[PDB]
RNA sequence: AGCUCUCUUUGCCUUUUGGCUUAGAUCAAGUGUAGUAUCUGUUUAAUCUCGUGAUUAUACUA
């Protein structure tokens, strides 16, 4: 309930890797057989 | 992940395949058929004239049955009479279209959720 | 057709303000989003600007 | 949304919710009866019966909001007057606010986070807010004057949880 | 340990993270909080974060509102609240 | 900035066209009725004035009386009815200064 | 007649249904075609008058 | 140094960077 | 770098990006 | 009305509270002011009443 | 009152969430070590043929 504290000058290391994760977590957006399914789509282009 | 789908486009039926009988599917069963015997009725007509008055006899039969037609130790307590009104319940059954409040599912969330 | 295509694809390319997706096809479904619910939504979207209020 | 679109789904969500409790009610049913052993089927049914609950109990508590108490003032008055003639006749001295130097503390907070402690007896797999409460009883264990401070603090302050 | 003060940095990422994840999720919004549980997450939303909820000075009509409900209700603030119109914590402070 | 404020300020102008709400007056205590006699007698006086020529300023809005002060009545009252300890131990029961 | 002309397009702007959708584009490709050659028709014309005569 | 930034986060601003982070045939053979 | 982070906030919880724009309208105006 | 786009206006609403009425109004007419300006507290507001403030 | 070019507005949605159940279910981490990759720092001239080759004058140099 009590209001959001400012951010200071240097974060500390919790929280660069908060953020870090936070944009990859975000960003991300397949799952384990969709990704696969790239990688293979790349290798079988390369070994044609 | 589209693996996992609804369907659009449900199967077609198909013509049998066509071919010589090896395989055995469907075991014989039930092979006579029962036909409605002499006061079984359904090979009964009378007419459609006919079939509305017995219709109106019948129904006004049942209308017809259904209508009759041929100091104190209870002086000390603080709260009385406090069960009048409750066991004049059950005048006539309502069935009620939805089924989260009918007797029906109170009675049973009485009965399994204690 | 290919012309007006290319000019969409690239007005759609441009962006004026807040991020609000994730990629491409995020992109178009919260435009989408945009112009049917803006007209249900002023009240939320103001709070959300300026931080109070219902 | 288009109302005749929005009358299709209403329509239809009954019909899937009357087919729904139909099966919470046969299995349930069955479960008593002793006439299944399914161990899905049992989880399955008693998450149905937990919101089928749960939707009554907020329909109560609506209805008690709407339609006001249910006890009445007359009512009332009369259960809290038989209480006041009650306690007066047994010369009862109400329950005082617990001292600073209450000289059974120690001995009350000990009962207290050995009850809470036995309820974490035999237990393999733990959570977080278990972890953390066996954490706060062990503390209290080894700081029982700052555990009753707080405790203190919190029956004269806190009212909402 | 799971708590403390609730920072800018939370915040924005936990408003971020209910934007990916909705609001029936808070294992997910939490797991990218990894400094708050998720019934933290969830409690932040609900007590400051939700847009509905009016941070601003209140008005003689909501505290004339705000006792007459506290002189008939007593005590009971989560039942208080919603007539009120604002949260518990600051109906009761 | 320019373009999109031109925009921006069409988007907020149809938001403020919607998001108008009405005005509730206060009856007038001086209705049409009591303007009419009110008339009646003014054009009364300046019309004997005629033919026998031919022949407070501001407006204070009222206090409140302090005993109708709500609020402070109902913190009396609440603290009258609330931190009061069990009617068992007797006691004074605080007044309720209600008033009206 | 113009300005009738301009504010039925306008008017007409927005979809209403492919009858009309076809409509709009069969009339803006016969304006896109522009004025026939009437030369050219009436010289087919008496061609044609010349062999169904024969024939 | 626990001073508050000039710049404060936003979830936006978490979202635009995430955005950031985001033949010659010979033959009829080959053809 | 403000045109980096046009959508992050001041202290007074406004964003840097219409701090800039709020000024170009100026300009323009 | 936007306090920081009308301050002739709230001049108006203080001349006639300070003509007819009490302190309570005024508080009460203060209370409103700062209302206002919190429901007013947003960028596209900002962005008018800069633009207007750097065009007058 | 025309046609092309450009801008704005209107339209069009144009890559734009493809099922189910017990929200299907459950979830705090850290650290060590190894390996692989990342960073903070002689000159010129004309000729022919497939230019080239060939013909070919000549400079510079204690």
């Amino acid at each position: 309930t009590k209001p959001a504290r400012p951010d200071t000058i240097d974060l500390d290391e919790d929280e660069k890797e908060m953020l870090s994760e936070a944009r990859a977590r975000l960003a991300n957006t397949q799952g384990k057989k969709a990704k696969r399914k790239a990688r293979e789509r790349q290798q079988e282009e390369s070994r044609r | 992940t589209t693996a996992h789908r609804p369907t659009f486009d449900p199967a077609r039926g198909k013509e049998a395949l066509r071919g010589p009988a090896y395989h055995q599917r469907l075991l014989p069963a039930y092979t006579t058929l029962k036909f409605r015997q002499p006061g079984q009725g359904g090979a009964a007509d009378k007419s459609t004239r006919d079939l509305r008055a017995e219709l109106e006899a019948a129904e006004a039969a049942h209308y017809a049955k259904l209508k009759g037609a041929p100091r104190r130790w209870d002086e000390d307590v603080v709260f009385k009479n406090q069960a009048r009104g409750t066991e004049d319940k059950g005048k006539r059954k309502e069935f009620v279209n939805d089924l989260l409040r009918s007797d029906f599912h109170k009675r049973f969330m009485s009965k399994y959720v204690r | 057709s290919l012309k007006r295509r290319r000019e969409k694809l690239a007005k759609s390319g441009e962006e004026h303000g807040d991020v609000t997706y994730i990629n491409e096809k995020n992109k178009q479904f919260n435009a989408k989003l945009a112009r049917f619910y803006n007209k249900y939504t002023a009240e939320i979207r103001d709070s959300f600007e300026r931080g109070t209020m219902v | 949304l288009p109302a005749p679109i929005e009358n299709i789904i209403l329509r239809y969500v009954k019909a899937k919710a009357d087919w729904w409790i139909s099966v919470a009610h046969y299995n349930r049913e069955r479960i008593r009866r002793g006439a299944t052993v399914d161990k899905t089927v049992a989880k399955k049914n008693v998450g149905r019966l937990t919101r089928l609950w749960l939707k009554a109990e907020q329909e109560r508590q609506h209805n008690h909001m709407k339609d006001g108490p249910y006890v009445s003032s007359e009512e009332a008055v009369a259960i809290y007057t038989t209480t006041v003639h009650w306690l007066e006749a047994r010369k009862f001295s109400p329950i005082p606010f617990p001292s600073v130097s209450y000289k059974h503390d120690t001995k009350i907070l000990i009962l207290a986070l050995e009850r809470l402690r036995e309820a974490y007896s035999t237990k393999g797999r733990l959570n977080q807010s278990q972890r953390e409460e066996l954490a706060l009883i062990e503390q209290a264990y080894d700081s029982p004057g700052t555990t009753l401070e707080r405790i203190k603090r919190f029956l004269l302050t806190q009212r909402a949880f | 340990v799971k708590g403390g003060v609730w920072t800018n940095i939370e915040d924005e990422i936990l408003k971020a993270a209910v934007s990916k994840y909705g609001l029936n999720q808070w294992a997910r919004v939490s797991s990218l909080l990894a400094r708050k549980t998720p019934k933290q997450c969830k409690a932040r939303w609900n007590e400051w974060l939700d847009p509905s909820i009016k941070k601003i000075e209140w008005s003689r009509e909501e505290d004339e509102k705000l006792l007459h409900l506290a002189k008939l209700m007593p005590t009971q603030w989560r039942t208080i609240a919603p007539i009120v119109g604002r949260t518990a914590n600051q109906c009761l402070e | 900035a320019a373009l999109k404020a031109g925009q921006m300020q069409k988007l907020r102008e149809a938001e403020q066209s919607s998001k108008r709400k009405p005005l509730i007056l206060p009856a007038p205590q001086v209705s049409d009725s009591e303007l009419d006699e009110i008339v009646k007698m003014g054009m009364i006086g300046e019309r004997a004035s005629a033919m026998a020529r031919e022949s407070g300023a501001p407006i204070r809005t009222p206090r409140a009386p302090a005993q109708e002060d709500h609020i402070a009545n109902e913190i009396r009252n609440i603290k009258a009815l609330t931190e009061t300890q069990s009617s068992l131990l007797g006691g004074e029961n605080a007044p309720l200064a209600e008033g009206a | 007649k113009r300005m009738k002309k301009k504010e039925a397009h306008r008017d007409d702007t927005a979809f209403r249904d492919y009858a009309r959708e076809a409509e709009k584009t069969y009339k803006r490709q016969i304006r896109n075609m522009g004025a026939p050659d009437l030369e050219k028709y009436m010289r087919e014309k008496l061609s044609a008058i010349e062999k169904a005569a024969a024939a | 140094n626990k001073a508050p930034a000039p710049i404060q986060i936003s979830a936006e601003q978490l979202l635009r960077e995430a955005v950031d982070r985001q033949q010659r045939f010979a033959d009829l053979e080959e053809l | 770098p403000e045109e980096e982070q046009g959508s992050s906030r001041n202290l007074d919880g406004r964003r840097l990006r219409t701090v800039t724009e709020a000024k170009a309208l100026a300009e323009y105006l | 009305c936007d306090p920081r786009t009308n301050p002739e206006f709230w001049a108006k609403w203080e001349q006639f509270e300070v003509q007819h009425g009490n302190e309570d109004t005024f508080k009460e007419m203060l209370r409103v002011k700062r209302s206002v300006q919190a429901k007013y507290n947003t960028d596209v507001n900002f962005i008018a009443s800069q633009a207007l403030a750097r065009s007058q």
